RNA sequence: UAAGCCCAAUUAGUGAUUGCCCAUUAUUCCUUUGGUAAGGGCGGAAACAAAUGGAGAAAGUGUAGCCCUUCCGAUGUAGAUGUGGCCUGGAGGUUAGGACGAAGCUUAUGGCGUGAGCCUAAGAUGGACCGGCCUCUAGUGCAGAUCUUGGUUGGCGUA
RNA sequence: UGCAAGGCCGGAAAGAAAAGAAUUAGAGGCACCAAGUGGGCCUUCUUCGGUAAGCGGAGCAGGCGAUGCGGAAUGAACCGC
RNA sequence: UGAAAUGAGCGGAGUAUUUGAGCUGCGCACGGCGCGCCGCACGCACUGGUUUCUUCUCCGUGAUGCUCCAUGUUGGCGAUGGAAAUGGGGUGCCCCCACCCGUCUUGAAACACGGACCAAGGAGUCAAACAGACGCGCAAGGGAGGAGAUAUGGUUGCCAGUACUUCUCUCGUACUGAAAGGGAGAUGCAAAAUGCAUCUGUGGUGUGCACACGUCAAAUCCGUUUGAUUUGCCCAACACC
């Protein structure tokens, strides 16, 4: 007996029905694996020196803060 | 250590002076102006209280519990009677000394006593013309101690 | 149909303007029953005492174009045994 | 006792909702069961049919549970259940329940009519 | 309790949540596991990954009590000291002495920061956790 | 007697009171003003087109009269068997019900919504006279998610937290003359729900031009309109 | 008819009572819905929403995570101020990786026998709610705190483990089954440890 | 169409009926008809001079 | 001299732009119910016996809903969920009834509830048990499975 | 001192003018646990095989199925709703 | 039927008030002619002037009422009766509606199947493994279980319960490698094939409750509180490292 072979009559209706979601932001899961290596290593050596300067400028503001 | 908020969320649902007849929620708590099933109205729960009860005669009666001694059951309620021919509004301001929140329960509660009193002597006295025209085979007489 | 609303048609209105003259008035259904019952001023005027009955009601807004007006009865509705016999329309309550 | 005068009871619907074809079958009680089979016309709304219960048939909560004499019945069983209706007398009506014994329903009587608690099947010839 | 099942709610609903056309069928998919490479593929593959096959040597005869050794970090060494001891306890004075075997422990593993100097009996130990507590003050003996 | 915290509620109320009779009365002037003003700037508008299009004719020329700004849309169809672009379209013009009403700025991208449902709907130009009738009669304001009646200038000046915007007169104004805060005066309104057309329609499934109702009846909306509101 | 389509999708689960059978909870409830009400406070609010929430969705917090956090708040806080009370809607628990702490006053539902002696043995306080409303009805100088719900085994088994970017633990009580296919590149595959999003 | 209503609404309906009185007033029309048709040739014929 | 076909009107060259009739649609009014609901009140204001203004006022998911005001939605197979939602046998508590009549049974016995059902009345029924409420518990609700058992029944005083 | 990148310190911000110069009964995102369904059918336009079919087979979208009500005398799908 | 009559309508007060229409002043716009000239229907400002016609104008009552119920007129019927009324119930009749239930099915009133009546019986249960939601206890620890112990070495029975105990066992606080086997803090200084020192501490950054400083706008009964925002810390979370 044979039966219908393929349709997409109503998916449209209801992939809308909880609305096509729109995408993820830029700002969100913005990886870089993946990428060119070399830029990703000199990046990696840029952000642990900046790391090194938050945490240098925390301690700053702690002993500004006391002091004043 | 254990408040009446507290006492009233454990009983409010079973109790002992709930009657939940027919769909409605009433009380025959004894210290109970009203018969309503109600935190203010339960006067067996509530550290401070007062009921207006009748006495013999047409006197009023007023118990109150101030909460000196709530855990003295037997020194718990004091009875003041007011004699008959008392004010319904002494009779609210005498329940207002320790529940200013019952003042006009007790007021209405102290004018249906009286109301109660009456009609009751109104009700025997017809009554007993009635039975003074009937001949009853039997009389029963408790035997005096 | 809808029996809370009944249709009345009256000798010589032939208009919607003519039926619209009749708005407000009285209207009466004569019929009899099995059995004397209760009347108006059945104690004031024993000689009202009869198995004829009525039915009340009022004109409330012409029905077409050609004199025919809607009739609302008092409380329930117009029996369908009614249907085809008389009514008869007062000119109270007066507008004149 | 008078009751207390509420507004004018409506009373929506006076006919019962009972059960679909249970005139055809003596074994079928008139009681309500909601008809679910996939070609019943009255689950279908047809316009002939019986009508179905639903929200738009309950009664104005003002009016709701007053009897036609005025008062709600409250269901009581020996005379202490009287004294839960003194202040509220106008309100609520005690109801001896059926059980109720002739020797213990004497003295319920004699007890109502001095406190002047409205029994909704009391003694009528008391009341006049 | 019974009088909480749906099964009290479905008195009256005929097909009982289990619908008209498919009905409640005896076994639709077959018994237990079965097709777990055959029309439940999917299922299997996508919730339990790693199911089919074989992986490493076999150890017939595997005994749990030789095997038997449980392990504790520097930081969690104040749950085996009494705390009049700890109070007490300070670098370069007299110490409290934590025996991990009779306290149920077989290895120290040294995460974290130690927060109680003390002498502690193990049987294993890890390099990091032996030179850490040197450092805070402590020290680590060998037992058996 | 009376306990201390019922005199201090009572002092504050006798206060609260004064307060509310002044501030009728100081809105009452403020409306009267607004109104008188608007009132004249109309008839000031119309004299002077009069006086335009007289000069134009005198020597023979044209007067072109400016492009409408305001538009007003009328669903005159149920909802059923609406395809999702004209049902979205319908959704944002706050059209969800056969006789809904909207004011609508008459602006291209406007038109061209207005175009793709143009079956759905009958449309055109309002004079003052339909915009006073729907704002006294049909009209109600979004008050913390209630549709509530104007009833007074009050709810509208709360309403709206606007200089600009304090009585009725400034809610019409806005409306007919599409001034800066158009937006915001129908964005605040409940869309307008309208009895059907007394007299009834000529043709819902045919464009007015073909002599139906479905489409642009220009000015013929307000007569449209004054048998619906 | 009004267009309405979707419009039940717009509700969203919002619970007014709480699911809970003590008697206590329920009074701190009567007493935090009256003052969120009559209160213009935004502490009062929120502690009354956290109060009707579940169990699960009332995280336990450490007391080393509050010594830490008060630190930070305590650095860049003037001298001459007190330091706030730390409010925990929910259990707090005692750390034994943290021994030395300050003296804080800490408000919870519920103390450990432990951690209720490690904060008055460093001569803080603990307080509960019925104390704070009399102290800061309107909870000035407070820290709100919340527990962490994401280390939990159910969240780590949350999601399909054998999807490509996928790290949930599966549902197996032997760790030894499960190891093979799918999750070794020399037997079929290897389910993927990282998808770009 | 109630009065009060209109009344609280526009408090300047009454200046607007009273307006809306006399161009009703059918001496007011009829003076205002002859004003305006005459006045209104007389500045067509100027303009068109 | 359509009650047919095409076109065009609304009482008709008069003076203006709604002829009339039918909806589970629209507008509006009343009532119910549910909200992602919106607000207000809840420190008894004062005073007030009977013979001869009243009653209530609960900090509250859900009840006869604490009360009041306001706004919006309301159909639905398969299916999901909720219900101080209904009903049955038994247990732990509590409170009652019954020889002046329990259970069961009967009904043109009415009343209440949108409903599941509850309650009263009558028995010119019955003759000894049993109701309400909170909690616990289960072999817990029937219209039909060529369903099981028992009885009956039209065919039929027929073949 | 240019370029690439990650940051730090400042500045300016019709918060987006004017020119038809948007609108919204627009609370965005994030999870968790699961049911039924996985025979469809019809229609406007597009469309393939077939002489054709109340035939078979697709696209976009509505509808029935799951739904009555008011209409086309009668009709699951047409008109209105 | 006035139990708070918010009224252009009710109550007081006074012949006034200013809307429009006509008629007109200056300036500016506007129109026709090519520089300022003519016109201007009467547009804008002076809230211009004239009041010749047309209008009524102004002021006024908080709740010390949280909620519900309770206040007319004229007749008919009803004066205790087997009464009068209203509602309910029963039976019949009119006019209009109205295909037989259950089921499978795209589609059932179906010439699709089960379907004479009634009574009683008749179908998601128990156990074990796991998971999530919700309730409860405790918490870096939780909990047994088996078994003992004695109140009970007593009692028909209540008592097969309740009360008490466990260097154990089990699930966790640590995870990885096929295994041999290894096994996770921060900061600072410095770069030692186990580098040193300190121990009140989110490893860093971005977004982010409350709270704390202020700062604007709206509304206040003038006590404040409804939003927004700067800065700080950022809780839980999410994303890059
Ligand atoms: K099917
Ligand atoms: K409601
Ligand atoms: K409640
Ligand atoms: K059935
Ligand atoms: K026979
Ligand atoms: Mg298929
Ligand atoms: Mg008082
Ligand atoms: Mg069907
Ligand atoms: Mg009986
Ligand atoms: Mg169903
Ligand atoms: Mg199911
Ligand atoms: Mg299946
Ligand atoms: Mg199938
Ligand atoms: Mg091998
Ligand atoms: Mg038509
Ligand atoms: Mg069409
Ligand atoms: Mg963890
Ligand atoms: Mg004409
Ligand atoms: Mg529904
Ligand atoms: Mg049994
Ligand atoms: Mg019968
Ligand atoms: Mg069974
Ligand atoms: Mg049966
Ligand atoms: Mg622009
Ligand atoms: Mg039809
Ligand atoms: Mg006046
Ligand atoms: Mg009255
Ligand atoms: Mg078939
Ligand atoms: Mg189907
Ligand atoms: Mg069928
Ligand atoms: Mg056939
Ligand atoms: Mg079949
Ligand atoms: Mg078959
Ligand atoms: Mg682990
Ligand atoms: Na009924
Ligand atoms: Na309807
Ligand atoms: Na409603
Ligand atoms: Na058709």
């Amino acid at each position: 007996a044979k039966s219908k072979n393929h349709t997409n009559h109503n998916q449209s209706s209801k992939n809308h029905r909880n609305g096509i979601k729109g995408p993820v932001p830029l700002h969100l899961h913005n990886s870089k694996r993946g990428s060119w290596l070399p830029a990703l290593v000199n990046a990696r050596r840029v952000r642990k020196h900046n790391q090194k300067a938050a945490l240098k400028k925390r301690r700053e503001r702690i002993a500004a803060f006391a002091a004043k | 250590s254990h408040s009446v908020d507290l006492q009233w969320v454990l009983v409010r649902q079973n109790s002992r002076f709930l009657q939940k007849r027919g769909g409605i929620r009433m009380s025959n708590d004894p210290f109970n102006n009203n018969g309503n099933w109600t935190k203010r109205h339960c006067g067996f729960l509530n550290e401070k209280a007062a009921v207006v009860k009748p006495a013999k005669g047409g006197a009023i009666c007023v118990t109150v519990k101030d909460g000196s001694s709530n855990n003295k059951p037997r020194q718990t309620y004091k009875k003041t009677v007011h004699a008959a021919g008392v004010r319904a509004s002494d009779v609210s301001r005498a329940v207002a000394a320790v529940r200013p929140d019952l003042a006009d329960v007790s007021f209405r509660r102290a004018r249906r006593m009286a109301c109660i009193a009456s009609r009751t002597a109104k009700v025997a006295a017809a009554r007993k013309a009635r039975s003074e025209k009937i001949k009853f085979s039997r009389k029963s007489a408790r035997a005096k101690r | 149909q809808t029996k809370q609303t009944a249709l009345v048609r009256v000798e010589n209105v032939n208009t919607r303007e003519d039926a619209t003259w009749y708005v407000g008035k009285r209207v009466c259904y004569v019929y009899h029953g099995k059995k004397v019952k209760r009347c108006v001023r059945w104690s004031k005027a024993p000689a009202r005492r009869s198995t004829t009955r009525a039915l009340w009601g009022r004109v409330t807004r012409p029905h077409g174009n050609a004199g025919m007006m809607r009739v609302k009865f008092n409380g329930a509705s117009v029996p369908a045994s009614a249907i085809g016999r008389r009514i008869r329309v007062y000119l109270y309550p007066s507008q004149i | 006792v008078k009751p207390t005068v509420s507004k004018a009871i409506v009373k929506k619907r006076t006919k019962r909702f009972t059960r679909h074809r249970y005139e055809l079958f003596p074994q079928l009680s008139s009681s309500w069961r909601k008809p679910r089979g996939e070609d019943s016309p009255v689950r279908r709304r047809y316009k002939g049919q019986k009508a179905m219960p639903n929200k738009g048939y309950g009664s104005d909560r003002a009016t709701k549970y007053i009897t036609p004499s005025g008062f709600r019945n409250f269901p009581i069983n020996n005379v202490e259940d009287l004294y839960m209706l003194v202040m509220q007398n106008r309100k609520y009506a005690g109801v001896i329940s059926h059980t109720v014994g002739a020797r213990k329903r004497k003295a319920i009587v004699r007890k109502a009519m001095e406190l002047d608690v409205r029994l909704a099947n009391g003694n009528a010839k008391l009341r006049k | 309790p019974t009088r909480f099942k749906k099964c009290r709610h479905q008195r009256g609903s005929t097909f009982c949540g289990y619908g008209r056309v498919g009905k409640h069928r005896k076994h639709e998919s077959g018994r237990g596991n079965a097709g777990g490479m055959h029309h439940h593929r999917i299922n299997f593959d996508k919730y339990h990954p790693g199911y089919f096959g074989k992986l490493g040597m076999d150890h017939y005869h595997r005994k749990k009590n030789p095997m038997w050794k449980p392990t504790i970090n520097l930081n969690n060494l104040s749950r085996l000291i009494a705390a009049e001891e700890a109070a007490k306890a300070a670098k370069g004075g007299t110490l409290p002495v934590v025996d991990l075997q009779s306290s149920g422990y077989a290895k120290l593993l040294g995460n974290g920061h130690i927060q109680v100097p003390c002498i502690v009996k193990a049987r294993y130990v890890s390099k990091l956790a032996d030179k850490k507590i040197r450092k805070a003050g402590g020290a680590v003996v060998l037992q058996a | 007697k009376r306990a201390a915290f019922k005199q201090q509620q009572t002092e504050s109320f006798k206060k609260a009171v004064v307060a509310r009779k002044a501030a009728k009365a100081a809105l009452k002037k403020t409306a009267y003003l607004r109104a008188r003003k608007y009132s004249r700037e109309y008839r000031g508008a119309e004299k002077k087109l009069v006086t335009l299009r007289r000069q134009a004719a005198s020597h023979g020329n044209y007067y072109l009269e400016a492009k409408p700004k305001v538009a007003v849309v009328t669903r005159i169809r149920g909802i059923a068997k609406v395809n999702p672009k004209q049902r979205k379209i319908l959704q944002l013009l706050r059209l969800r019900q056969i006789f809904n009403t909207v004011f609508v700025k008459m602006n291209k991208p406007m038109e061209n919504m207005l175009r793709a449902v143009e079956p759905y709907i009958a449309y055109g130009y309002p004079s003052l006279a339909t915009v006073r009738a729907m704002v006294y009669k049909r009209g109600y304001l979004k008050i913390n998610g209630q549709r509530v009646k104007i009833t007074d200038n009050q709810m509208i000046k709360d309403k709206y937290n606007n200089v600009d915007i304090v009585c009725a007169e400034d809610m019409v104004n806005q409306i007919y003359t599409c001034g800066k805060h158009f937006r915001t005066v129908t964005h605040g309104m409940w869309p307008f729900k309208l009895a059907p057309p007394a007299g009834g329609m000529r043709q819902k499934r045919r464009h007015f031009v073909e002599g139906g109702d479905y489409g642009n009846r220009d000015t013929l909306i307000n007569r449209f309109l004054a048998r619906m509101i | 008819g009004v267009d309405l389509t979707g419009i039940s999708k717009k509700s969203r689960v919002i619970r007014h009572h709480t699911y809970s059978t003590n008697p206590y909870i329920k009074l701190l409830i009567k007493l935090y819905k009256f003052l969120a009400k009559r209160t213009s406070s935004g502490f009062n609010k929120v502690v009354y929403q956290r109060l009707i929430k579940s169990r699960s969705n009332r995280a336990p917090i450490s007391l080393s995570r509050i010594a830490v956090v008060m630190k930070r708040k305590a650095v860049f806080t003037a001298k001459s101020k007190a330091a706030p009370i730390a409010v925990v809607v929910g259990d707090v628990l005692d750390d034994v990786r943290m021994a030395r702490i300050p003296a804080m006053r800490v408000c919870a539902l519920r103390f450990s026998k432990s951690a209720r002696q490690s904060i008055v043995a460093a001569g803080g306080e603990c307080l509960t709610f019925d104390q704070l409303a009399m102290i800061a009805p309107t909870g000035k100088n407070t820290y709100l705190l919340r527990g962490r719900k994401s280390g939990r085994e159910s969240v780590r088994h949350f999601g399909a483990s054998g999807v490509p970017g996928s790290h949930s633990k599966p549902y197996a009580t032997n760790r030894g089954k499960e190891t093979k296919r799918g999750r070794r590149t020399g037997r079929s595959y290897k389910r993927k440890a990282f998808r770009h999003v | 169409k109630n009065r009060r209503l209109r009344l609280r609404l526009n408090p300047y309906v009454k200046r607007e009926t009273a307006a809306a009185k006399g161009m009703r007033n059918v001496a007011n029309r009829d003076a205002r008809r002859k004003a305006k048709l005459a006045r209104v040739t007389k500045a067509k014929k100027a303009a068109t001079k």
